[PDB]
């Protein structure tokens, strides 16, 4: 079992050269091919290219020919896909998967994925909005308080409740495009404790383009 | 398991006087492995010193941890009415960890004259339950306040039950609530119920009057 | 001799002795400690006694006979997972031995102790991730644990520096009653060089194959890299000694 | 800082299984006999899952702490009648630092095979003679309640000051009673005289009464 990790989502201008890096933890590469799959938002998956690190053999889909260069360094144990002169329509989340062989072309393991965005606009740092916890709530059964991430142009900002991602009672809502180019998404948590909670300060937010982490205290008003 | 000796316990200490608490250990224990806990009356214990070396966070530095190996002494630089509490020394050097026997601390600022209130039972208790008779001795400090019930201006046997509250954190005063239980049917010849208090406060036995 | 000197450490704190270029005698080690249990993986125990390897690795610790089953790579027992791990790829011989009463200068630890569990909290408020010891490495969780665990049930907690990872590391300590005769577990992890074997069984040249007592007899000679067939005769010294 | 709270005091028959729940490091359980020194019972860490028990309480107490639950539960089985005591849950720093920074409010467990009596509120009977204007003495009395502790508060607990509470004292009868009294600035009735909320944790009976100057 080799865990597969991928580079952070990158926003690129159209016609730029974009490199997506897929790596194996522990720096270990076996005799397994590395393949790239493209999923357009709300669309079916597509096969882009196949690279084997051991032999260095490279193959690409007919639609993406002469624009995609796929390189796998066996010693580095890291596989990189490069797209050159890509169109705006090309924006999609890219996944790296493990090949099994010529008669075994099934992808056993998949990388977390990298979202590539190709718009010539502007990148906006995430703006946190007031938690505004509801004054009226269940008496200890549940309390609703949510820090809101708004006005961020490039997906995806990852906002984790409790500063360490709390699995219990976490709700994340998919970003919906605003009339302005920037779009906003919603994060809310439910806490049994009426006031204070285990930690007064939580709501860690991470944005890959901004590279800024913000944590804010929650106050019952 | 280490059996541990403790200071005698209740002591009368004026405010502004240093207080010393002794925690000798029968069996040898680590030079800095002792914890002091202070509990206010009707309140959970709070750690004051950890390791008998440094005060806990949020704890006043007036309490000081001193001594090592066998005897551990807790010294308080200044004494306040809110310093009156039970103090326990716990040794965690040997398992099972053993808590101290504990020492009560009493702070006396001044003698307080008692205020006596007599409560005459309402007719509602006559309908159900026992009407009884109740005497209140608010602010009777110190704890040594004695009340004897008087029935129809005649001597009454001391079968009365009396409860005295612990000193308040700021007030540092003791209040007593003596009660006499009498049969609901047996309320005919007796016309007056009184409690007589003998105390340092007040000129003489302050008796009382019911009639009604 | 370094293994004999001092008191053997706990399985998590096992000391490591490595021999790269010397002749080795398995019998000499066996003579010092009676072997209660002998097991080997990927090679025969008889084969290990007399074969050359590029290098020999020996790990020595005090391990009781009762918990031997728990300390196995195949076993899912906690002692193997949180204390000592032997690499599967190189052939490993595992020996459990009991000190003889006759043997002296072997100090005995108060009681045998092991790390009951080793874990790091990815998130302090509600997230705990178990950490399994990598092969050998002297135990990462060993820093919180004392050389000998103080109590059968113990709680150890420490905080990693933030950035990174700013995550609490927690360990547990468990102890077992000391045996009247000290019991020590030895792990051997030999590896073979493709063309070179520096460590070989004693001795490279046999005592019987010596010039003395072969005088007057035609014999094949291999002295200091000079190989020929010749007859040796004792005579007065001549030339530079 | 994590606040520590404990389950309401429960009256149990001897030989029962009391599950005292300490709601949201390590959790330590201490038993204090009334008018006696505290005794450490066990040390359970939710993250580790390890369980430790004192030699005296071994094989009779099952202590379970779960990080996912975030609540520590102690179960005592076949406990003797003498075992009745107030139980406190205290946060544990670790084996290196066995000192308890935060203590739970506490649960009183009573183990007598008798009867449980609902609280009865006796007449306030305010003193006919008291201070004319400075203070008026009126108190509602709770009597005939078998199991401790009934909690009585003036102004529905709003008035935390000026209220005197007296510890229950055992009478010849098994049932025991305690006294609550308050001082009011307005001697004649005052703005609000509907008070005396009482809560009995075992009985679950709440009685509220109004004071009248007689």
């Amino acid at each position: 079992q080799v865990q597969l990790v991928q580079s952070g989502a990158e926003v690129k201008k159209p016609g730029s050269s974009v490199k997506v890096s897929c790596k194996a933890s522990g720096g270990t590469f076996s005799s397994y091919g590395i393949t790239w799959v493209r999923q357009a938002p709300g669309q079916g998956l597509e096969w882009m290219g196949r690279i084997i690190p051991i032999l260095g053999i490279s193959r690409s889909v007919q639609k993406f020919q002469g624009r995609i260069t796929i390189t796998a360094d066996k010693s580095t144990s890291t596989a990189y896909m490069d797209l050159s002169g890509l169109t705006s329509d090309d924006t999609a989340v890219y996944y790296c998967a493990r090949e099994g062989g010529s008669g075994y072309d099934f992808f056993d393991y998949w990388g977390q994925g990298t979202l590539v965005t190709v718009s010539s606009a502007s990148t906006k740092g995430p703006s946190v909005f007031p938690l505004a916890p509801s004054s009226k709530s269940t008496s200890g059964g549940t309390a609703a308080l949510g820090c809101l991430v708004k006005d961020y142009f490039p997906e995806p900002v990852t906002v984790s409740w409790n500063s360490g991602a709390l699995t219990s009672g976490v709700h994340t809502f998919p970003a919906v495009l605003q009339s302005s180019g920037l779009y906003s998404l919603s994060s809310v948590v439910t806490v049994p404790s009426s006031s204070l909670g285990t930690q007064t300060y939580i709501c860690n937010v991470n944005h890959k383009p901004s590279n800024t982490k913000v944590d804010k205290r929650v106050e019952p008003k | 398991e280490i059996v541990l000796t403790q200071s005698p316990g209740t002591l009368s200490l004026s405010p502004g006087e240093r207080a010393t608490l002794s925690c000798r250990a029968s069996q040898s224990v680590s030079s800095s492995y002792l914890a002091w806990y202070q509990q206010r009356p009707g309140q959970a214990p709070r750690l004051l010193i950890y390791g008998a070396s440094s005060r806990a966070t949020g704890i006043p530095d007036r309490f000081s941890g001193s001594g090592s190996g066998t005897d551990f002494t807790l010294t308080i630089g200044r004494l306040e009415p809110e310093d009156s509490a039970v103090y326990y020394c716990q040794q965690y050097g040997s398992s099972p960890w053993t808590f101290g026997q504990g020492t009560k601390v009493e702070i006396k600022r001044t003698v307080a004259a008692p205020s006596v209130f007599i409560f005459p039972p309402s007719d509602e208790q006559l309908k159900s339950g026992t009407a009884s008779v109740v005497c209140l001795l608010n602010n009777f400090y110190p704890r040594e306040a004695k009340v004897q019930w008087k029935v129809d201006n005649a001597l009454q046997s001391g079968n009365s039950q009396e409860s005295v509250t612990e000193q308040d954190s700021k007030d540092s005063t003791y209040s007593l609530s003596s009660t006499l239980t009498l049969s609901k049917a047996d309320y005919e010849k007796h016309k007056v119920y009184a409690c007589e208090v003998t105390h340092q406060g007040l000129s003489s036995p302050v008796t009382k009057s019911f009639n009604r | 001799s370094p293994l004999l000197s001092g008191t053997p450490p706990q399985v998590y704190n096992f000391k490591r002795l490595v021999f790269t270029n010397c002749n080795y005698n398995l019998t000499k080690l066996l003579s010092l400690f009676s072997v209660n249990d002998f097991t080997c993986s990927q090679i025969s125990p008889a084969a290990i006694a007399s074969n050359c390897y590029s290098s020999l690795i020996l790990d020595y610790f005090s391990y009781p006979l009762s918990m031997k089953s728990d300390l196995s790579v195949s076993s899912a027992g906690p002692i193997s997972q949180f204390n000592y791990k032997q690499s599967f790829s190189n052939p490993t011989c595992l020996i459990l031995a009991t000190v003889p009463h006759n043997l002296t200068t072997i100090t005995k630890p108060l009681k045998y102790s092991y790390i009951n569990k080793c874990s790091r909290l990815l998130s302090d408020d509600r997230t705990e991730v178990p950490q399994l010891v990598n092969a050998n490495q002297y135990s990462p969780c060993v820093s919180i644990v004392p050389s000998t665990v103080w109590e059968d049930g113990d709680y150890y907690r420490k905080q990693l520096s933030p950035l990174e990872g700013g995550g609490w590391l927690v360990a547990s300590g468990s102890t077992v009653a000391m045996t009247e005769q000290l019991q020590m577990g030895f792990g051997i992890t030999v590896q073979y060089g493709t063309d070179t074997n520096s460590v070989c069984p004693k001795l490279e040249f046999a005592n019987d194959t010596k010039i003395a007592s072969q005088l007057g007899n035609c014999v094949e000679y291999s002295l200091y890299g000079v190989s020929g067939r010749g007859v040796f005769q004792n005579c007065t010294a001549v030339g530079v000694r």
